[PDB]
């Protein structure tokens, strides 16, 4: 479904939530970063990218019991 | 002919109060000591919850049949069956004391859920079948003012009866003196319902209930073909349903913006349903006065929908005992509005039965509190309680509208 | 005011194989009444990969396969603190243990109908080698 949550990690810290329910931003997050869904598809976007963008970022789905991050 | 009240009004409308108060104490006894059924049980409190939940699901399905059943066997029949069902429902939860015995308080909940049924739209048609002009607005109030006390004292009486102790042989003896208190009242109230509530009295009380006596689908078309009873329909579910919405996230509100004060944001939920009695009572004193319903229903209107704006805007201004006067005054008014809206409904659609009437804005205003309440914890969990409390204020800002073009077709009044 | 939410895991330390322990999550801001937590952890040389999860409100308890027999996830209501017991740890359970929350309050009218909740707010990690 829309079960999708884009993580972000930089080293040694722990993953920050950008986007959940595919698109929706969570509050905080900057603007630039944007998700999509196209079926089983989903896409994370970061519309300009910042000396912050650089992490690691994590697709993950809550859809079934057996939470499986990207 | 001959228009006379009897003194039994008052005994019918005393019995039909105090076993509503007992139906309405039923509902809520689970809930007001939720964290104690959950361990004396071993279950969730959804499960507890289910408790609850189960009244307001019931009615939507069972208001048809339960209302053809008093026009076809009338409202001795139904005021028997009311209570019969609450004193089962409460009996039936003594064969529940052991922690493994969930599924039958469910039982003993359900068939208090379909005893309501009985209970919650009967007001104005014992109002209009007892009481007289100037005197049946005030009856329909004293039922719903019936209801709210059994309300408020339940979240009083569980937490003083049952202590949160987790020894699971003396929470079992602290819940049966409960449980045995509720039955031997639901009995009582049961026998004298049986023994004192007639199905009519000897003469009609007023002009409108003498003209009234001289297909239950076509009379569900016509009250549907009827434009100031659908939107009375929807306007009375809007209100209605946003305090209900509003009673279901006020805890989480006053947690969230004042947390540590669990105590006070139960005891801001009182003043919601003790501020509620008071104004169900006088918006009907008022009524049976001035008989001024459109004017009254779109005062009362405006007022839910300024006080559910200025709750909204001092939730986060850090003052508990403003929070306290905030949710006093809509509970007031949003209470007030429910014995005000049924007997507007019985002047909008006169000669047909109060019954339908009552029922149909009561499934209205528990359909509207379901979506609400879904639709405001998806809104509040992903954009703020100011959000979902703007939510409640845009829909109440609609109702207001929607209630000003209800014409002032006062039919029972017309009729005498 | 709005208390901010803070979740804090301790108990993570070096064991022996076959070794048990037990991280605590304790919760600020919030209750675990209202909200379901779970447990990741990530391997120095490895990604978030999902151990378990506990709903008070919905009285469910939930396992990743590799754990499942091995880990019990517990919630105190009455400390707003959850726990994990790790009973036969294995030199493949080293790693940074991370407790987080969904964004979802949990009551009777919950749902995931429009938005699917997520990981709202994490924990700094306990290390458990
Ligand atoms: C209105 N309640 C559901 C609270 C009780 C009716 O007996």
């Amino acid at each position: 479904s829309s079960a999708v949550a884009w993580y972000q990690q930089k080293p040694g810290k722990a993953p920050k939530l950008l986007i959940y329910s595919a698109s929706s931003l969570y509050s905080g997050v900057p603007s630039r970063f944007s998700g999509s869904r196209s079926g089983t598809d989903f896409t994370l976007t970061i519309s300009s990218l910042q000396p912050e963008d650089f992490a690691t970022y994590y697709c993950q789905q809550s859809y079934v019991n057996p939470i499986t991050f990207g | 002919s001959v228009i006379k009240v009897s003194k039994r009004r008052w005994v019918v409308v005393l019995v039909f109060s105090c076993y509503s108060l007992c139906n309405a104490f039923q509902w809520i006894q689970y809930g007001s000591i939720n964290n104690i059924f959950m361990n004396f049980y071993g279950v969730s409190a959804f499960a507890i919850d289910w408790l609850s939940m189960c009244y307001m699901l019931t009615y939507i399905p069972l208001l048809l049949p339960v209302a053809w059943m008093l026009e076809k066997f009338g409202l001795r029949t139904i005021a028997i069956t009311g209570s019969a069902l609450n004193c089962l429902g409460a009996w039936v939860k003594l064969g529940s004391l052991e922690p493994h015995l969930f599924p039958v308080t469910m039982v003993g909940q359900v068939i208090c859920s379909v005893a309501q049924v009985f209970i919650l739209g009967m007001p104005s048609r014992i109002a209009s079948v007892w009481f007289g002009a100037d005197e049946v607005s005030t009856a329909c109030s004293v039922a719903v003012f019936g209801n709210q006390l059994g309300i408020a004292i339940g979240f009083l009486v569980p937490p003083v009866l049952v202590p949160n102790i987790k020894d699971p042989e003396k929470l079992a003896y602290h819940i049966s003196i409960m449980f045995y208190i509720i039955g031997g009242v639901a009995t009582f109230l049961f026998i004298l319902v049986i023994i004192v509530f007639k199905e009519k009295p000897k003469h009609p009380p007023s002009r409108a209930q003498s003209l009234s006596y001289a297909s239950y689908l076509s009379s569900i078309v016509r009250l549907f073909k009827n434009l100031n009873f659908v939107l009375l329909v929807i306007t009375y579910g809007l209100n209605a349903g946003a305090f209900y919405a509003l009673s279901t996230l006020l805890n989480r509100m006053v947690i969230l913006h004042f947390p540590g004060e669990e105590v006070n944001a139960g005891r801001i939920g009182l003043t919601i349903v003790i501020a509620g009695m008071f104004g169900a009572m006088i918006s009907g004193i008022w009524l049976d006065k001035s008989k001024t319903y459109k004017e009254t229903t779109l005062v009362v209107y405006i007022m839910t929908l300024v006080g559910m704006v200025v709750y909204t805007f001092t939730l986060n201004l850090n003052h508990l005992w403003v929070v306290f006067i905030t949710a006093g005054t809509l509970g007031f008014f949003m209470t007030g509005y429910l014995p005000l809206g049924f007997e507007f409904a019985v002047e909008l659609t006169y000669p047909e039965s109060e019954g339908v009437s009552s029922g149909l804005l009561n499934v209205s205003a528990q359909v509207f509190g379901i979506v609400f309440t879904i639709s405001q914890g998806q809104i509040i969990d992903n954009h703020g309680t100011m959000f979902g409390n703007i939510f409640l204020c845009v829909f109440l800002a609609l109702g207001s509208a929607l209630t000003a073009f209800i014409k002032s077709d006062l039919r029972r009044q017309r009729a005498n | 005011e709005i208390s901010e939410v803070q979740l804090v895991e301790s108990g993570g330390g070096l064991v022996q194989p076959g070794g048990s322990l037990r991280l605590s999550c304790a919760a600020s801001g919030f209750n675990l009444s209202s909200y379901s937590i779970h447990w990741v952890r990530q391997a120095p040389g490895k990604g978030l990969e999902w151990v378990a999860s506990i709903s008070s409100y919905y009285g469910s308890t939930s396992y990743a396969d590799s754990v499942k027999g091995r880990f019990t996830i517990s919630a105190d209501t009455s400390k707003n603190t959850a726990y994990l017991q790790m009973n036969s740890l294995r030199a493949e359970d080293t790693a940074v243990y991370y407790c987080a929350r969904s964004s979802r309050y949990e009551f009777f009218y919950s749902n995931s109908w429009w938005y699917w909740p997520a990981m709202d707010y994490w924990g700094q990690g306990t290390l458990v080698t």
